[PDB]
């Protein structure tokens, strides 16, 4: 048998990409205690419009799900954190995000994406219409919300501020233009996998070849070269006199493949015998 | 608005034969110079089919049954039958399925729908536009919305006789609508024009419901809501096996029936359509 080598994998042109420019680069995003659910579904989720650029901080995944999204209906959920607190958008990390805010888990997370938002957000004298979560009766569970600006009370008796034992649980995060880094707005969403999938991988018709391939819903070796099989629109793939596939329309292209056994055959070996001599010819 | 027929006459249920037709590509595979039996939902031949006839004021388009798998086919000059209604009960009780044409293009919607007890297309018949399609005033719950190209469509009272015969084939199959047109330009006045014909695969519609009936709705074509004169027709895809013939060129040309006669069975067998004098065991009983 001949081993195969090369690898042809097509898939069609791209379905409906997810609106990057108006989900991950949106006008109107929350604080980090209330992130918006935004729903996307039935979407291509590549993040091709912003792994390729310069506007994020942390490309941190757990934008490499460029690679590997493919989930259920996930919420496009979008925050706007501190500087300080860009760092905890991950799994665990138990500061201000995770134990008041919004925690996370280690499982059905895609990727942090916090780019600047200093001209956007923050002032000379502050946004202070952010605000941040750092005392509660109790820390978060996973992709659990909180918006209530609740009477905190740090012993459990009933509290009207700013009477005895009474705090306020919303701090405002600060957002200046003139501070350093650490006080910095930066939107930022991050995927919670409550359809969207990624992109596709699409390589080369290695014609005349022995090759691997995956087409779009077909597998296995073979050769490919074009073909005069007239197909008809509705076509995907062709089968022969028997039941075997033969032939399958391009799913990007719609060229018309041959598929061909990869190769093998018998082997005989011919010769006069070890008494006369020891070359034979192989056939 | 949800008004109904007014001058509404007695039905036809007249018979008909449904010599050669209902016969389609039912996988996306192609295939050539080749022989093919398999088993699949389809019209037996020479079979019943109940007509329904528009004289001058029978407004016959009742519920109709359709339990797998239905034909629509329809000898055609004004296009009286521009929509259908997929369900089980078809109101806003359960989620329903209106596919019609509102003379722009082809509008499909399932939803709860308040339909009307007799919907119609309201068409001005002597001006020939479509007006409104009085079928559902309001939709909730929609599970799938679709519309089609937009395209100007021939909706007026038609002279002469029927040009064109349409072919429809509707499957309920595991959430999924599939229709399938045919066509054959015809010149033709009575019963049912006999000949083979093939269809082709168009749709692969998510609706998602129950279809155990459907509804037919005939366009009203009124100067009060009138007629034109029209026929469609109603048959039954069956679970039985037929073996097809494909060309060079993959297309159907020739296909037979199972289960007609002794003979047909024995051309199932063979695999072939040309027998030689003799005696062939066949199937025991
Ligand atoms: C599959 O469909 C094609 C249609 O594209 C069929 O090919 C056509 O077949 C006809 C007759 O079989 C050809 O007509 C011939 O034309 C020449 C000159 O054009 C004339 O001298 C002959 O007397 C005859 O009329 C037609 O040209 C041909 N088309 C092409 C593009 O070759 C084909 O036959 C179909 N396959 C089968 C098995 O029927
Ligand atoms: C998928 O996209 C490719 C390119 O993005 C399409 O290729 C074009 O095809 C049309 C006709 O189908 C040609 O006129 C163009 O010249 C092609 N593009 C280029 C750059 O040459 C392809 O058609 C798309 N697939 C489908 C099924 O439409
Ligand atoms: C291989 O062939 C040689 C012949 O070239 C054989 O050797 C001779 O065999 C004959 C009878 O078979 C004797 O009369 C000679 O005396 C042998 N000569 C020698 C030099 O041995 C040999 O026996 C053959 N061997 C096999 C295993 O077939
Ligand atoms: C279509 O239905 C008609 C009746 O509605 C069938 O015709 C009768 O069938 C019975 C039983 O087979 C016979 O005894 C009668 O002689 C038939 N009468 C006529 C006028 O044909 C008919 O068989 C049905 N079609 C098919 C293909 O079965
Ligand atoms: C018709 O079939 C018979 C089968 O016995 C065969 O003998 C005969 O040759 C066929 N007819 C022609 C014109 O070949």
């Amino acid at each position: 048998r001949v081993v195969p080598s090369g690898d042809v994998v097509r898939f069609p042109n791209i379905t409906n990409l997810c609106p990057f420019g108006e989900v991950f680069n949106a006008t109107k995003f929350p604080s980090v205690y209330a992130w918006e659910r935004k729903k996307i579904s039935n979407c291509v989720a590549d993040y091709s419009v912003l792994y390729n650029s310069t506007f994020f901080s942390t490309f941190k995944c757990y934008a490499t799900k460029l690679n590997d999204l493919c989930f259920s209906n996930v919420y496009a959920d979008s925050f706007v954190v501190k500087g300080d607190d860009v760092r905890q958008i991950a799994p665990g990390q138990t500061g201000v995000i995770a134990d008041y805010n919004y925690k996370l888990p280690d499982d059905f997370m895609g990727c942090v994406l916090a780019w600047n938002t200093r001209n956007i957000d923050a002032t000379s004298t502050g946004n202070y219409n952010y605000k941040y979560r750092y005392l509660r009766h109790g820390k978060l569970r996973p992709f659990e919300r909180d918006i209530s600006n609740v009477p905190f009370s740090p012993d459990g008796k009933p509290c009207t501020p700013p009477a005895l034992n009474c705090y306020w649980p919303l701090n405002d995060y600060g957002f200046y233009t003139t501070t350093g880094i650490g006080y910095q707005p930066y939107r930022v969403v991050v995927l919670s996998f409550e359809t969207v999938c990624g992109p596709k991988l699409s390589t080369d018709l290695i014609k005349n070849q022995c090759v691997n391939f995956n087409f779009n819903g077909l597998t296995g070796t073979g050769v490919l070269t074009p073909s005069s099989k007239r197909f008809q629109p509705f076509q995907q793939f062709g089968r022969d006199v028997s039941d075997f596939t033969d032939s399958v329309r391009d799913p990007k292209t719609s060229e018309i493949l041959d598929i061909s056994p990869c190769a093998f055959g018998g082997v005989s070996v011919i010769t006069p015998g070890t008494n006369a001599s020891s070359e034979v010819a192989v056939l | 608005r949800c008004t109904t027929f007014d001058d509404v006459q007695a039905p036809n249920y007249t018979q008909h034969t449904s010599s050669m037709r209902g016969v389609y590509y039912p996988d996306e595979i192609f295939r050539s110079d080749t022989l093919y039996l398999t088993q699949d939902l389809f019209l037996p031949f020479y079979s019943n089919v109940t007509g329904f006839h528009t004289i001058n004021h029978t407004f016959g388009n009742p519920v109709i049954p359709f339990k797998d798998g239905i034909y629509f086919a329809a000898t055609e000059k004004s296009n009286v039958v521009r929509g259908w209604v997929f369900g089980s009960t078809m109101n806003n009780k359960s989620q329903s399925v209106i596919i019609i044409n509102n003379s722009t293009n082809v509008v499909i919607r399932a939803c709860n729908f308040e339909l009307c007890d007799n919907p119609f297309f309201a068409v001005s018949k002597p001006m020939g536009t479509q007006t409104h399609t009085m079928i559902f005033d309001n939709a909730f719950n929609c599970t799938f919305e679709y519309i089609s190209d937009a395209f100007s469509l021939d909706v007026s009272e038609k002279s002469g006789n029927f040009k064109h015969l349409r072919e429809f084939v509707f499957k309920n199959k595991d959430g999924f609508l599939y229709v399938y047109k045919g066509y054959q330009p015809i010149d033709v006045v009575r019963d049912l024009p006999s000949g083979f014909n093939t269809l082709k695969p168009i749709f692969k519609l998510p609706l998602g419901i129950n279809i155990t009936n459907f509804r037919a709705i005939l366009t009203a074509f009124s100067p009060i809501w009138g007629t034109s004169a029209a026929a469609y027709f109603v048959g039954y895809l069956k679970p039985t096996t037929f073996m097809l013939k494909y060309d060079e060129n993959g297309t159907i040309t020739d296909a037979v029936d199972c289960s007609q006669n002794p003979l047909a069975e024995l051309k199932c067998s063979v695999k072939s359509f040309e027998i030689d004098k003799g005696i062939y065991q066949t199937s025991n009983f």
